[PDB]
């Protein structure tokens, strides 16, 4: 809603939220692939089975 | 939005990413809103119970007037119950049988007539009584309003003869007119014969507890129903222009009428549809209308009968010059007690009250004609009628007084009398003193210890004050700022002629100390005048400080009725001058140093020759010009005393450095003029130090010039690598006296060369310059100040 646009802080916020969403796609893919079982366990490598 | 992103800038006075101040923003935007909320909450809340009481009106008019119109549709179509009904009786034959013989009025107006005619032809005399008073006719509420009702009863030939415009026959207004010449101008006017000799007879002194009593009674009844008599008649024009000309004025005519309307639309046509508005029925019914002058219109004349008598009582000369509002102004207590008489005696009409503000416009318009050029007295001009204006109010409720609009214009030509006036009393008091101090054997008034005050400037002191006595006597802010300030202006021209003759008083010491004791080839004719021009300058400044003692102390001392921007506007010039109260010190003063000096000019210049290295210059100078400060020391004003020996010190320095460039070689060279610099220095120390006694002054106001004593010292005695730091320290203080004094010092001396004097005097030069780029951006020219001596080729 508020842009704002620009600096003060948003923005500067904005690219910690992007790199942020990455990071969450990162960590999303992550576990995802984790025990997709494209690694096996019951998670990716702690063997449960 | 265009106050966000600004909104965006106020919080981002607080950084870019600012959270805690970002908090504390907010809570200050709270604090914002929090006011505007607390106004806009109170402000919104009375603007809605305003229109809680605009729609609770609205409301409760729409509905409560809408049934008080509704209300008479209730009481008013109650009216139009019993319109053929009422009175249980033949009431047809009391409208058209018993009201016929109301149309049979004949008898009546034949022996009501005739008896018009006879009858007030003896009311000609009877009602018009007079001569003198006997109470007023005797009695006029008898008399004069008999003549009243008699013309009354002949308004059916003076205002129903406007009713009666052609009713029935040709001779109700022409066989009655003849008895209505003797019946209505002989009782109308006998009304007002007895009118104004009721009102000319209230204007007669008492007028009396039973004369106006009767008389004015008469002229209150008749007068005001004479009022409302002819209001009468006015609404019969008025409710005419209502009712006629709501029915030829419609609009339904259309053309309207030719030309018995517009005009007279509306009037409309007497008897009836334009007299019954004015008559039967018509519970009035004439309609009156006695007696038009009793004082309907004839109380102008008692309040003009008071101003008229009191314009009369003018007497324009004014019989001194000023004493029209004397008599006038009687006739304004006269006005008082009249006027609350005649309220004591008529409510109605015949003086109530305006016989005080209308001798009130007798006082006022008379007092701005006696002294409206400058024909009555000038100096007495304005104190009359103003004296007459708060006085004359003090004398009523404040109020028939004397309104003038003269006061100021009057108060210009007090400007220019007392102003021009001091212009010829400066003049001869200022010419009589200075050609009383060319005397010079006595002093003015007496004290032994020169603290002398004067005569005239006496004169300017308490005289003065007394010419200032309308000035603060009337508060003027043209005046009392005018003379005063115009008066500085004039104390200005004083200042120049004390600068003047004071002048020529230094003048007359100066040719006098020639035929003294300085080589007399140089005497003048006025200038045969000893020792003993302390006394008289002294004295000048003494009444300096007496015209401190008047103009400053009487300025602010009587002046605090007014604002301070007023008396600021007095403090502006008279106070200030107390610098200017030593101004001719400034030129006086200076003189007594030069006329110290004037018989001993033989040794200020026999000083750096060799007479004085070893010899007895140094005491005449030091031990006379000492004495000379022994008898100005108890004779002296303060502040042209402080001043004055620091500019003795001062200026005996530069008569004790007058003949650097005779170009006597120094007498370094063994010493003789170095003990005059140095033995001569325990000489020239109590020309400081014995001078000032009685204060702390001896080396105070002496160490600035053992300066030039010391860092001179080290200037014309000491050889060459002692006369750069001879520049230094003497630039650290006097660059006043510029580098090339040591040039006219080394055109005093022969062992320290002119290449000596480029390195050390013209890398001081630039010492010189560039310091005063340096450090002066040292102190202020002094005795010092020009003294720069000539330069060779450097």
């Amino acid at each position: 809603m508020n842009n704002k646009s620009l600096k003060t802080v948003e923005i500067l916020k904005p690219i910690n939220q992007q790199l942020e969403l990455q990071e969450h796609l990162l960590f999303n893919n992550l576990i995802e692939e984790i025990h997709d079982i494209m690694y096996s366990k019951s998670n990716k490598t702690n063997f449960t089975r | 939005m265009s106050s966000d992103p600004l909104q965006q800038v106020c919080d981002l006075i607080k950084g870019d990413l600012s959270l805690e101040r970002v908090r504390d923003i907010k809570e200050q935007l709270l604090k914002e809103k929090s006011v505007v909320e607390y106004q806009l909450n109170k402000e919104s809340d009375k603007y809605y119970g305003e229109v809680e009481e605009s729609l609770k009106l609205l409301n409760l008019s729409k509905n409560s007037v809408t049934s008080i119109k509704q209300q008479i549709n209730e009481v008013n179509k109650l009216g139009n119950d019993n319109r053929f009904a009422i009175n249980r009786y033949d009431i047809l034959f009391r409208a058209t049988k018993l009201y016929e013989t109301v149309n049979t009025t004949s008898s009546i107006y034949d022996r009501i007539y005739n008896f018009v005619a006879l009858m007030e032809h003896i009311e000609r005399l009877l009602v018009a009584e007079l001569a003198e008073d006997a109470l007023e006719t005797g009695c006029p509420h008898l008399l004069e309003i008999h003549f009243l009702l008699t013309s009354a009863r002949d308004f059916q030939e003076q205002v129903v003869v406007m009713a009666k415009e052609a009713t029935e026959d040709a001779q109700r207004t022409v066989m009655k007119l003849f008895s209505r010449l003797s019946g209505i101008i002989s009782k109308f006017d006998k009304l007002l014969d007895g009118l104004t000799y009721d009102i000319v007879e209230m204007a007669r002194a008492e007028q009396i507890s039973l004369a106006i009593r009767l008389f004015k009674i008469y002229d209150l009844e008749e007068r005001e129903d004479l009022r409302i008599e002819a209001i009468r008649n006015i609404i019969k024009k008025k409710e005419i222009e209502i009712e006629k000309s709501s029915i030829k004025k419609l609009p339904n005519s259309k053309n309207t009428a030719r030309l018995q309307d517009e005009t007279p639309k509306v009037i409309e046509y007497p008897t009836n549809k334009g007299l019954y508005q004015e008559i039967m029925s018509g519970t009035i019914s004439t309609r009156t209308a006695p007696r038009g002058y009793k004082h309907f219109l004839i109380n102008g004349i008692n309040n003009s009968i008071s101003e008229m008598f009191g314009e009369m009582r003018e007497k324009y000369v004014g019989d001194q010059k000023f004493d029209v509002l004397d008599n006038m102004d009687w006739i304004f207590n006269e006005l008082i007690i009249v006027k609350e008489h005649i309220a004591n005696c008529c409510p109605p009409h015949w003086n109530i009250f305006e016989v005080y503000f209308d001798q009130y416009y007798k006082e006022l318009h008379s007092l701005i004609t006696d002294l409206v050029e400058s024909e009555p007295e000038t100096i007495i001009i304005l104190d009359i009628l103003a004296f007459d204006k708060t006085f004359q109010d003090t004398l009523k409720q404040d109020k028939s007084v004397i309104g003038d609009k003269e006061k100021e214009t009057l108060f210009k030509d007090y400007l220019n009398l007392i102003v021009v006036k001091m212009t010829e009393w400066i003049g001869n008091l200022e010419k009589a003193e200075f050609d009383v101090f060319l005397e010079r054997s006595t002093p003015p008034h007496s004290d032994s210890d020169g603290l002398l005050f004067l005569d005239g400037t006496k004169t300017c002191f308490q005289m003065f004050t007394q010419q200032v006595e309308v000035a603060a006597g009337t508060n003027q802010a043209k005046i009392l700022v005018g003379v005063v300030e115009r008066f500085s202006d004039l104390l200005t021209k004083r200042q120049k002629n004390w600068i003047s003759k004071i002048s020529e008083e230094i003048k007359k010491q100066i040719n006098y100390n020639h035929k003294y004791d300085i080589d007399p080839e140089s005497i003048t004719p006025e200038d045969e005048c000893p020792g003993g021009l302390v006394e008289y300058l002294i004295a000048v400044s003494n009444d300096q400080m007496k015209a401190a003692d008047y103009a400053v102390a009487i300025s602010s001392k009587y002046g605090k009725l007014v604002s301070k921007v007023y008396e600021k506007q007095i403090t502006n010039h008279l106070e200030g001058t107390l610098d200017g109260f030593a101004e001719v010190a400034q030129c006086s003063s200076l003189g007594l140093i030069t006329l110290m000096f004037d018989d001993l000019r033989k040794p200020y210049q026999e000083i750096f020759s060799k007479t004085w290295y070893m010899g007895s210059q140094a005491q005449q100078i030091a031990d006379t010009l000492d004495e000379y400060l022994l008898d100005i020391k108890p004779q002296m004003n303060s502040v042209l005393f402080v001043n004055f020996i620091d500019n003795v010190i001062g200026e005996t320095i530069i008569k004790f450095l007058t003949a650097l460039s005779f170009e006597h070689s120094f007498k370094n060279k063994n010493n003789k003029f170095l003990e005059a610099m140095k033995r001569d220095f325990e000489i020239f120390y109590q020309l400081f130090v014995k001078v000032l006694d009685g204060n702390e002054s001896k080396d105070t106001l002496i160490t600035q010039n053992f300066t030039v004593m010391e860092f001179f010292m080290d200037l014309s005695c000491e050889p060459i690598d002692s006369i750069l730091d001879i520049w230094q320290k003497y630039l650290e203080v006097y660059w006043d006296s510029r580098i090339d004094l040591l040039v006219g010092i080394l055109k005093c001396r022969k062992d320290v060369s002119s290449s000596e004097r480029k390195k050390i005097v013209q890398q001081a030069t630039e010492m010189l310059h560039e310091y005063r780029r340096n450090m002066e951006a040292d102190r202020e020219p002094t005795l010092m100040r020009r003294f720069v001596l000539e330069f060779e080729k450097q």
